[PDB]
């Protein structure tokens, strides 16, 4: 269910390049794509979106008329092109998918990336602990913290979790409040109220040992929280 | 020889009626007296779904209440959102001929059969998000009329030819077949726990089958005509049919009998659908005639009805935890009720 | 058809004559008295007021 | 605007008399068609309701409107003028506007029938019917705005009124003219190719309906656009421009005909009624 | 419109549904479907191997149109239960063989069938092709094997062309609405490459019947 991307590479301010993302493996003409960056030690960031069909296209504000997402539905490839790079728009650009009905889950699969190297009134999600000292078989929580109520009238409040590991790409591990991803183990559990959140792991072993990040969906632009990251 | 065996059949059958009559001492029409009436029911639409194109065949709500399935003369088999008039998924079947459909409890699986002879079952939640065919089920003589999940695992349908049959669904091969009927099976229906299934012919009985033995158990008389829609009280220990007879009737399992008959001077059109509501208090029914009733189960007198379709109400069923009810008639739409 | 089939009919319908049967004078009213402890969660005999029921509009 | 009361006494009746019996009529008609049922659904079957609602507006609106001024005494403003003759304007015009929807849907019935029921869907249908009613009202006041004012038709309209009235109404009335003739055509023509071929009852019974509507369509029309394009003696003389206000009487004949012949003689229709 | 973000996207995926669903059925109304019914023996598989379990169908295009059959004799149940399914049907193709006549008699089967479909309620409004085939046999039966045999009182004289319109009279006799439907009648022997061509030239007098019906214009 592999997304791969090209292009990247090195640019030199003012000059834009094109990057591509070759879908394989699912019915690509019934998702949503997405692009988050991540600069060389921060946190992700979200670029852009597209719905199904193209009928609907957002932006991020640092980006709004500078970047422009489109997408080959017939050849499978998601396309994204920039414009006059400036020396801040260095960042691995991953590519994600995501699918909206009732009981579905978003930003299931991510991509892998590329790295680009550029030459020379919005919800803020706050997360404040980092390299927090851990041992194998214990039960660690981790908090969140949010400056705007998720929880919208109909009960559902929006807030996703992640895990990207040391080199790999990043996974979703929880769609919303009190849900488990498919595929990831039971031991993971997440229970919030309000604006408060945590992700409690019950009894961990050594392969989660990797930042956690976390993502209000409640309306854009998807504002991520800063870094949580476990060292063992 | 035969005339040795018929003859004796006739003394069994004669033992039967002269012990299903010295159980009998008070009708339910003499127990329920100085009973409170249940008072004018008054019930009005609350959505509208109009996504299919041509006829409504069959409907099965999900055990969450708030997901439905529809199948109809077309390719498509939707599956809608109550609360929200939405499409979740749209589904191309292989044969336009669709005469039934379910819905999984665990709500990974759907189901679907018609005059093809042959059962399909649908995957929902995979990877690669789209709908596939997860198994084909082969093996009927005849039409399939009817299906139910006993679990994610296993199947119970009912054909055309007098035959009713259990499936596995990892292994395509049937594991215990139903053999007791003479005529076609039109409906069956699952018991709350799943130890037993009551399943109703075309020559006007019915049955009471053991799923684990594989042998019937109970046989209920008592109807003129063809019976065409089944039901559970929700206790489990009765159930109500529904036929041609423009009459439907009130068994029990214990006694093995029937306590009473809902029928009226001005119906003369037939029954397509039968469904209790939560506390076996109601009993809907949707008539021949572009309409509905409800029927005081304790009390033969007949509650308001529920007309607001333009043509036979096919299929409806009642939510699981009571809130709604949804009638699907032959023009595309379904209405439900509250 | 004659024995073959004979036997079968009548070895059912000798299964059908042992099952104990109760006076249906009970077996009424125990299920008019599973309507008295379960008629407080109906939401169909008497109306669920606005706030809880998710149709109105 | 010259009249006398015999003519008064005896003339009076006929805008009552034709009136009342046209009412009681296409009020009958549209409330069959018009309780939602199995004529509803069709989308033919409203331009035979909307056009039966406009012989009924046309009735009320011009019987009283007539009556009092031919008749009596009148009461009048150079603003007034346009208005309380917008009706009758916009009300005939309307009725023309639904006999040629009709005529454009029979039409499209036998030269494409296999795409006949494709194409004539109800949403695309309903437009037709309100950008038909659009064009009608619009043009029906359009005095007001302008040209008070020439014309010796009528008192105040403007000559170039009367005058691009007529024209419109000729093309219109021609059109579904033609598209009655050429539907009989093609039926003829493949009902003698059936009998001819291995296998004439269908070109013998449209003949019977469509000459029957298509001679009142000329005769309700064939004076009053001729009489009012007329150019005659001194206009028309205390006799000839007389005898306009009588040839205006039958006008409201067509409100009263259009329900028998238009939408009576359909079998279905009457059916529904038989039973209810 | 209180509708959080994920919500509006729902609302978007259902009418990117309800396009597929108008674009897919646009496409199945413009095919011609048709209804073939026939007893054992009558020959319906010569007309279904003329022109190119459960309930077969056939796809067959004539002159820029389609035509979907449904060949249903292989339910082998009871036609109360599931006929009514088939309304809609824009024609019903039935089928006799001549060539049994005397054979313990299917002619009176065949009769019975014709006659039972023929003022069913759900078929009132459709038209029949009947078909009268194999007669090439039917030509060389009649002089060593007389008609009187289906019936004695028929008078004529024994001549192909004879008894072959007395049959198709009494085919013909056996509908109620007159008024309502009509039977378009075609004797076929065992190979005829006209066959196709007159059901697309009924099917035509059936659609132009039905359009100056709709419209009320009949
Ligand atoms: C002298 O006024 C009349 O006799 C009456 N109008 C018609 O007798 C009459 N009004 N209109 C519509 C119409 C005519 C000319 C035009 F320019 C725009 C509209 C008719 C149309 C056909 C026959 C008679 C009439 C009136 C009293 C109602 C005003
Ligand atoms: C149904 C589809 C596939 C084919 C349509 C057939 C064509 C010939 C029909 C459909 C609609 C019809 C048109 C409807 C409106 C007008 C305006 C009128 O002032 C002149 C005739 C004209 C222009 C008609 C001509 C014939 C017409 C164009
Ligand atoms: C007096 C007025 C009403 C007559 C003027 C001609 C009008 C009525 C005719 C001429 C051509 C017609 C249009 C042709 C095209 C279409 C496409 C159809 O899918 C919707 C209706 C619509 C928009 C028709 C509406 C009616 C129409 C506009």
């Amino acid at each position: 269910v592999q997304l791969v991307e090209s292009g990247g590479g090195l640019v030199q301010p003012g000059g834009s390049r094109k990057l591509s993302c070759s879908a394989s493996g699912f019915a690509f003409s019934s998702f949503g794509m997405h692009w988050v960056r991540q600069a060389p030690e921060k946190g992700l960031e979200w670029v852009a979106y597209i719905s199904s069909g193209s009928g609907t296209i957002y932006y991020a504000d640092t980006v709004k008329g500078r970047f422009t997402i489109s997408r080959d539905d017939p050849k499978n490839t998601l396309f994204l092109q920039m414009t006059s790079l400036r020396s801040e728009d260095t960042a691995m650009y991953y590519c994600v998918r995501s699918i909206y009905y009732y009981g579905s889950s978003p930003f299931d699969f991510w991509g892998q990336g590329t790295t680009l190297t550029v030459s020379s009134s919005d919800i803020v999600m706050t997360q404040a602990t980092s390299s927090v000292p851990v041992t194998p078989g214990e039960s660690v929580s981790i908090s969140c913290r949010s400056s705007k109520s998720l929880l919208h009238s109909n009960g559902n409040t929006y807030l996703y979790w992640f895990l990207q590991r040391p080199g790999q790409s990043p996974q979703l591990l929880i769609y919303r409040m009190s849900n488990l991803a498919s595929g990831v183990p039971d031991r993971f559990s997440g229970s919030g109220s309000g604006t408060a959140f945590t992700l409690t792991i019950s009894r961990l072993e050594a392969e989660d040992v990797g930042v956690y990040y976390c993502m209000q969906h409640l309306e854009y632009p998807l504002t991520f929280g800063a870094g949580t990251k476990l060292e063992l | 020889e035969l005339d040795q065996l018929r003859q004796e059949a006739e003394q069994l059958k004669n033992q039967i009626r002269d012990a299903r009559k010295a159980c009998a001492d008070a009708t339910l029409s003499q127990i329920t007296n100085n009973i409170d009436p249940v008072g004018r029911i008054q019930m009005r639409t609350r959505r509208t779904l109009r996504g299919h194109l041509a006829k409504i065949y069959a409907m099965h709500w999900g055990t969450d209440s708030r997901l439905l399935v529809s199948a109809s003369q077309d390719g498509k088999l939707i599956i809608w959102d109550s609360y929200t008039t939405n499409k979740v998924h749209a589904i191309p079947l292989r044969s336009s001929w669709v005469m039934t459909c379910a819905y999984a409890p665990s709500g990974n699986y759907v189901a679907c059969g018609g005059l093809d002879n042959i059962c399909s079952i649908y995957n929902l939640k995979t990877r690669e998000g789209n709908v596939r065919v997860s198994r084909e089920l082969a093996g009927h003589t005849g039409y399939l009329s009817c299906c139910r999940f006993l679990d994610d695992n296993q199947i119970v349908t009912s054909s055309g030819d007098t035959t009713c049959a259990l499936w596995d669904i990892e292994t395509g091969q049937q594991t215990t077949t139903f053999t007791g009927h003479t005529g076609d099976v039109m409906s069956l229906s699952l018991a709350p726990d799943t130890r037993l299934f009551v399943s109703g012919a075309c020559d006007a009985s019915a049955k009471l089958w053991d799923v684990r033995e594989g042998m019937c158990r109970q046989t209920f008389t008592g109807h003129e005509s063809d019976i065409n829609a089944i039901c559970f009280f929700p206790n489990g220990n009765a159930f109500a049919t529904g036929s041609d007879d423009a009459t439907c009737r009130l068994f029990d399992l214990r006694a093995d009998q029937e306590l009473m008959t809902y029928s009226h001077d001005n119906i003369i059109c037939g029954i397509t659908s039968v469904s209790f509501s939560k506390s076996g208090r109601l009993l809907l029914a949707g008539y021949d005639d572009f309409n509905c009733n409800v029927w005081d189960a304790l009390k033969a007198d007949r509650a308001g009805v529920l007309a607001g379709h333009d043509n036979r109400v096919s299929c409806l069923g009642v939510t699981d935890d009571g809130m709604a009810v949804a009638t699907g008639s032959w023009d595309s739409f379904l209405k439900i009720w509250n | 058809a004659s024995i073959a089939q004979a036997r079968k009919l009548v070895e059912q319908l000798k299964m059908e004559a042992n099952i104990d049967r109760i006076k249906v004078s009970k077996a009424a009213a125990d299920l008019m008295a599973y309507c008295e402890a379960h008629a407080k969660e109906d939401p169909l005999l008497t109306p669920v007021p606005a706030s809880e029921n998710p149709f109105r509009e | 605007m010259v009249l006398n009361p015999s003519q008064q006494l005896a003339i009076a009746v006929l805008s009552l008399t034709l009136g009342t019996f046209t009412v009681l009529e296409n009020l009958l008609v549209l409330c069959v068609i018009l309780h939602s049922r199995s004529l509803r659904c069709r989308p033919s079957y409203h331009f035979i309701g909307s056009l039966a609602v406009a012989d009924l507006l046309g009735s009320v609106i011009f019987v009283y409107s007539f009556i009092d001024f031919h008749v009596f005494h009148r009461k009048d403003s150079r603003n007034v003028f346009l208005f309380k003759l917008g009706g009758v304007t916009a009300s005939f015009t309307a009725s023309v506007g639904s006999l040629f929807l009709t005529a454009i849907d029979r039409y499209i019935s036998i030269h494409r029938p296999l795409a006949y029921k494709r194409i004539v869907t109800r949403p695309k249908a309903v437009v037709a019917f309100c950008l038909m009613w659009t064009i009608a009202i619009v043009i029906a006041v359009l005095p007001l705005l302008g040209w008070n004012c020439c014309s010796d038709i009528f008192p105040h309209i403007d000559e170039t009124y009367l005058m691009f009235w007529i024209g419109v109404t000729s093309v219109l009335l021609l059109f579904i003219v033609y598209a009655y003739m050429y539907i009989l055509w093609k039926a003829h023509s493949h009902a003698v190719r059936m009998i001819q071929r291995g296998t004439a009852r269908m070109d013998i019974r449209l003949a019977k309906t469509l000459v029957l509507i298509l001679v009142v369509l000329i005769i309700c029309w064939g004076p009053l656009l001729a009489i009012m394009v007329y150019d005659v003696f001194g206009k028309m003389n205390k006799l000839i421009k007389t005898v306009f206000a009588f040839c205006s009487m039958l006008c409201l004949l067509n409100s009263t005909v259009n329900p028998i012949i238009y939408a009576l003689r359909s079998k279905d229709l009457r059916h529904a009624f038989r039973s209810m | 419109c209180t509708l959080s973000a994920e919500d509006k996207a729902a609302v978007e995926r259902s009418k990117m549904i309800d396009r597929n669903l108008r674009e897919d059925g646009e496409k199945a109304a413009r095919e011609v479907k048709l209804l073939l019914l026939g007893a054992g023996e009558s020959g319906k598989s010569t007309i279904v191997k003329q022109m190119k379990t459960g309930i077969v169908e056939t796809h067959f295009t004539f002159k820029d149109l389609h035509f979907k059959m449904f060949d249903v004799g292989g339910q082998r149940s009871e036609r109360k239960k599931w006929i009514h399914c088939f309304e809609g049907v824009t024609a019903i193709i039935f089928c006799v063989a001549l060539s049994d006549y005397d054979l313990m008699n299917r002619m009176h089967e065949s009769m019975k069938l014709f006659d039972s479909i023929c003022n069913n309620k759900w078929f009132t409004d459709t038209s029949i092709i009947l078909f009268l085939n194999k007669k090439d046999l039917f030509e060389e039966k009649i002089k060593k094997s007389p008609l009187t045999i289906c019936y004695p009182e028929y008078a004529g004289s024994n001549t192909y062309e004879e008894a072959a319109a007395y049959i198709q009279c009494q085919f013909e006799d056996l509908n109620k609405r007159k008024d309502t439907k009509e039977i378009y009648t075609h004797f076929t022997c065992a190979t005829d490459t006209k066959n196709v061509q007159f059901v697309f030239d009924a099917v035509t007098d059936v659609i132009i019947k039905n359009n100056l019906k709709d419209c009320g214009l009949f």
